[PDB]
RNA sequence: UGGCUCUAAGGGCUGGGUCGGUCGCGGCCGGCGCCUAGCAGCCGACUUAGAACUGGUGCGGACCAGGGGAAUCCGACUGU
RNA sequence: GAGCUCUCGCUGGCCCUUGAAAAUCCGGGGGAGAGGGUGUAAAUCUCGCGCCGGGCCGUACCCAUAUCCGCAGCAGGUCUCC
RNA sequence: GCGAUGGCCUCCGUUGCCCUCGGCCGAUCGAAAGGGAGUCGGGUUCAGAUCCCCGAAUCCGGAGUGGCGGAGAUGGGCGCCGCGAGGCGUCCAGUGCGGUAACGCGACCGAUCCCGGAGAAGCCGGCGGGAGCCCCGGGGAGAGUUCUCUUUUCUUUGUGAA
């Protein structure tokens, strides 16, 4: 809040688009642009290489995950649902 | 000052037409057409960013006319895979040989013991 | 303990010979004041032998069953040691750490360990030794 | 072009069968020797005045010799 | 659990952390316990089991990985393979 | 807001291993000073602020170079 | 000398845009196969030289308030470099 | 592998047959600004000159007999002769060498097959290196002013590809 106190990223867009309308991208922007953990290398260097496509600077290792976020919650829960059927049909 | 004009018909400035100045005996700045800059072999392995050592930058045509030993280096997989890769590839294959061996002799003393 | 021996078997892993499976004939891992890294002088082979398979006869047999030695000191970073040790005589006096200095010297002891190498590739011993790394 | 160090390998390129005329330059003191061929035109460059003179007389066949001026 | 002895061991035992370091200790025969994160890669993984077995050392497989591995150690930094050597009075080592 | 005369501030390079011994001002060795508050010399591109004096109150002196405010209707806007 | 232009090299930001194909050249894994047998040879992705050849078509000028298109030596239009 | 001619039917080339091997992916056209190996400097005509002359290069193709040198190269062991250097007979190895390493040395056998790289890459911002031009303090050469001043102001003060 040094600068701006509720627009942030958003202020790039300046008056336009309206106020909810950069509300509701604030976050999408703030995800893509931020760098998340890599899991492989401990690094956060996990940056959005373009739609869907992450790629780690470090370990150099692309994941194809989420369009604006690295993982979804749909994919933890479809991975957790797989993993239990899985070991359900394996025993 | 000395204004240049281009020395050949290609007028349009394209990567094909590029120029630098040059200053002559005659005392008259020219203009001379550099060839595209060549980069090295990159990797076979595809993850490391950076490009092969010991081997001249150059366009491939001109590799032609280089010497074999300007075009690699003295080693495994020399001059088409990096020495960190090389050395992976090595224990991983040593690894994983040690491993299948393993894994043989615990099949046939199951095998055995049944 | 220490698993650095003169018996030991190692693959070398950087240099010219990256890949090749060498015999340790001497170890020092405490340094030299010329050479401070832990290392070891070993002796490889160049060049492994070609199959056989048996429809080949004397003359090819004998042409294929040809050993390329080196003889080289590593650091013990650039050596993949393994489970399967050689116990091949090697005889130091031949094999030391002076024959780097003089050509003829390391041409000798190239020469030996040709010669050592070729004599126990036959009776099917240590096959896996005399095997190239498919890498 | 290319430069020679040594008044003998001088000696062996002009001493060639498609070796031809060999012209002398006294730039004073930076005396140099050029000796054409096919492909090159070899230099020699001696800094001593009287070894430039006794090499003038090594020329074995009566060739171009003639000297720029 | 192992934190508490991770924690003294560093406080009072004698311990090595990254891995060049690790497995120059491990050949020179001076490492008693290694212990590997979990996202660790797996072709370091095996070389540094391999190394242990050749030189009859125990390995741990840690549960967290490199950054947790760093935080029970006590670094600030992220630490993916370690070695112990001499615990002080510890008993890290079974 | 001009002109002229000044002031202050914003920097780089080199230099002490000096005393003794020894070898050919230069090199080597020993304990020294260790500028560890830095000083000495040599160079260089522009600025910013301030002060006085002065011109017939003229000074972004030619050129470049936004007229604003209170409202209504329509279209969000950019664009076509 | 943040001085103008060109070029090279790092470093970043943007995409619900990810930003070309092929001719051609080169490197690497393998040893199918060749060599002479103790002074020589097969090979030289030819190391330094030496010899021969490279055929066909355009090549002037204007490129714009007069050499182009607008009925013209038309205040119009026409893609670039210094 | 078979058959035949040709040329010192030694040796090689040629075609004919047989065996063998073989993915490609669509014939062809499609850019004088895309990709695309390799020429620059000086001189020269009334009018053309990276094209003509001179001087330096470079790329591709050919090179059978291979025109030369050089790399595969002239090592060790055994038994003799010889004071010695050295010479003879016999067993052999010898598709190179060095550096811990990144890698290097003028070469340094190699097929069908397979993998990879270059070709082959958007827009914008920042910084740094190099060059061309501009600037200043001077040396020279030629020069305008000099009724007064101005160590004066104006032009020039270089090197190609490989
Ligand atoms: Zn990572
Ligand atoms: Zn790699």
């Amino acid at each position: 809040a040094k600068r701006t106190k509720k627009v942030g990223i958003v202020g790039k867009y300046g008056t336009r688009y309206g106020a909810s309308l950069r509300k509701m991208v604030k976050k999408i922007e703030i995800s893509q642009h931020a760098k998340y953990t890599c899991s492989f290398c401990g690094k956060t260097k996990m940056k959005r290489r373009a739609v869907g496509i992450w790629h780690c600077g470090s370990c150099m290792k692309t994941v194809a995950g989420g369009a604006w976020t690295y993982n979804t919650t749909s994919a933890v829960t479809v991975k957790s649902a797989i993993r239990r059927l899985k070991e359900l049909k394996d025993q | 000052v000395q204004r240049l004009t281009y020395r050949r018909r290609l007028s349009y400035n394209t990567a094909s037409n590029k120029t630098r100045l040059s200053r002559t005996p005659g005392n008259r700045i020219v203009y001379l057409y550099t060839k595209k800059v060549g980069k090295a072999p990159k990797s076979a392995c595809g993850v490391c960013p950076g490009r092969l050592r010991g081997v001249r930058a150059v366009r491939p045509k001109v590799l032609m006319r280089l010497s074999k030993t300007k075009k690699h280096v003295s080693r495994a997989y020399g001059g088409s895979m990096c020495a960190k890769c090389v050395r992976d590839r090595i224990k991983r294959a040593f690894l994983i040989e040690e491993q299948k061996i393993v894994v043989k002799v615990l099949k046939a003393q199951a095998q055995s013991q049944k | 303990g220490k698993f650095m021996k003169p018996g030991k078997v190692v693959l070398v892993l950087a240099g010219r010979y990256s890949g090749r499976k060498a015999v340790i004939v001497k170890n020092i891992d405490d340094g030299t004041s010329d050479r401070p890294y832990s290392h070891a002088l070993v002796a490889g082979i160049d060049r492994y032998p070609r199959k056989v398979t048996a429809a080949m006869g004397k003359k090819k047999i004998a042409k294929r069953s040809k050993i390329k030695s080196f003889v080289k000191v590593y650091n013990y970073n650039h050596l993949m040691p393994t489970r399967y040790s050689v116990d091949i005589p090697l005889d130091k006096t031949v094999v030391n750490k002076d024959v780097f200095r003089d050509p003829a010297l390391k041409r000798k002891a190239r020469r030996e360990a040709k010669v050592k190498f070729e004599e126990r590739y036959k009776t099917g011993k240590n096959k896996w030794f005399f095997q190239k790394l498919r890498f | 072009p290319r430069k020679i160090e040594e008044i003998k390998d001088f000696l062996l390129t002009a001493r060639r069968k498609d070796a031809k005329s060999v012209k002398i330059k006294k730039n004073k003191d930076n005396v140099k020797f050029k000796v054409r061929c096919s492909r090159y035109l070899y230099t020699l460059v001696i800094t001593d005045k009287e070894k430039a003179e006794k090499l003038k007389q090594s020329l074995p066949p009566g060739l171009a010799v003639k000297e720029l001026k | 659990s192992i934190n508490s002895r991770l924690q003294l061991v560093m406080k009072s035992g004698k311990y090595v952390l990254g891995y060049k370091q690790t497995l120059k200790m491990i050949r020179q025969g001076k490492a008693k316990l290694v212990i590997l994160a979990n996202n660790c890669p797996a072709l370091r993984k095996s070389e540094i089991e391999y190394y242990a077995m050749l030189a009859k050392t125990g390995v741990h497989h840690y549960s967290g990985n490199n950054i947790e591995l760093g935080t029970a150690c006590g670094k600030y930094y992220r630490v993916c393979t370690l070695a112990i050597i001499d615990p002080g009075d510890s008993d890290i080592i079974r």
